[PDB]
């Protein structure tokens, strides 16, 4: 499953970007330190749902403009190898599981058990929101939905819960073959006005400590190191210069494959020496 | 008066961006400043 950080990286900014400048209150405490001024023209222009002005995000070297008004632009970076394991080795598994994901389900009423239900086979279990399920519960997995009995369960018909669950495609074990990767990718707000830019960066700060707690980031890019640039002119000719603040980030994940095995042994015969 | 209007065009990581250049030569007693600013209603300029 080969990382593709660069795509990771928009994918997690581009919903919640646009959630932080939805709402005022979240702005505020963000642009707490920042002067009066600068931080009513900011929210003046693009905080809220009715802002006139927006803010865009895309990769470089794009064949079209950018709204060099307000833009987050990102480039791949360095990658480097840092650690490795005896094989390649990584991890065995008994089944073929693909992501990692979080859902939400009602308690439906069986008649030996209370049931949820999920939008796919559930494979491997990790955890249902603050349930720790007895022995006498017997909690088990069945196709797409978890069960567990109903005695002395009974006020839980309407349970409202969050589950998190696994993927399963095969039942073809198999191991894992890689290593770990540190890689660097660059990031930069663009804008002629360098103030605008400032509180820019100062908002991506934000939302880079928001992803430190998402299921992705904790499971699969890990280590965050973050580095600033100074301020400096992108551009010089025209108009007006562009100034931009370029950013740093670095991750670490694993670059890994999968092997599969047949060799699955099931008979067993002991013959002794004819002598 | 215009001479050498120019659209230059620069191919960048950012995007394309233009930088044109021109040459102008005005009337008499007129004294322009620094960033001061011309439109040209009549002539139309293309873009995608």
């Amino acid at each position: 499953a080969i990382t593709s950080v660069d795509s990771y990286l928009l994918s997690e900014i581009k919903p919640r970007l646009n959630t932080v400048l939805e709402n005022c209150y979240i702005i505020d405490e963000v642009l707490k330190d920042f002067d009066y001024q600068t931080r009513e023209s900011f929210k003046e222009a693009f905080c809220g749902k009715n802002a006139q002005h927006e803010v865009t995000v895309g990769f470089n070297f794009p064949k079209f403009k950018n709204n060099y008004e307000a833009h987050y632009l990102i480039q791949l970076g360095q990658g480097q190898e840092t650690k490795n394991s005896l094989g390649s080795i990584q991890s065995s598994y008994f089944e073929a599981t693909g992501d990692t994901l979080v859902e939400s389900s009602t308690a439906i009423r069986e008649d030996d058990k209370l049931v949820f239900t999920v939008s796919k086979p559930i494979g491997e279990l990790i955890k249902v929101e603050d349930i720790e399920f007895a022995k006498y519960d017997n909690l088990q997995v069945e196709g797409n939905k978890v069960s567990f009995k109903y005695q002395t369960n009974e006020d839980y018909e309407n349970y409202n819960a969050n589950i998190i669950f696994t993927e399963k495609k095969n039942d073809s074990k198999g191991l894992v073959k890689g290593f770990t990767v540190e890689e660097q990718v660059t990031v930069v707000g663009l804008s002629f006005n360098v103030d605008v830019a400032r509180c820019l960066d100062a908002v991506l700060k934000m939302i880079l400590i928001s992803m430190r707690d998402s299921i992705e980031e904790q499971q699969t890019f890990q280590l965050q190191n973050l580095s600033f640039g100074d301020i400096a002119p992108i551009i010089e000719d025209g108009d007006s210069m562009i100034f931009g603040r370029p950013t740093i980030i670095k991750y670490t994940s694993s670059l890994d494959l999968d092997y599969t095995i047949t060799q699955d042994i099931n008979k067993l015969t002991f013959k002794e020496r004819k002598d | 008066a215009i001479q050498s209007q120019e659209k230059g065009t620069n191919q960048l990581d950012i995007g394309i961006l233009d930088t044109g250049t021109a040459i102008g030569t005005t009337q008499l007693e007129k004294r322009i400043s620094y960033r001061d600013r011309f439109t040209v209603p009549e002539v139309l300029m293309p873009q995608q």
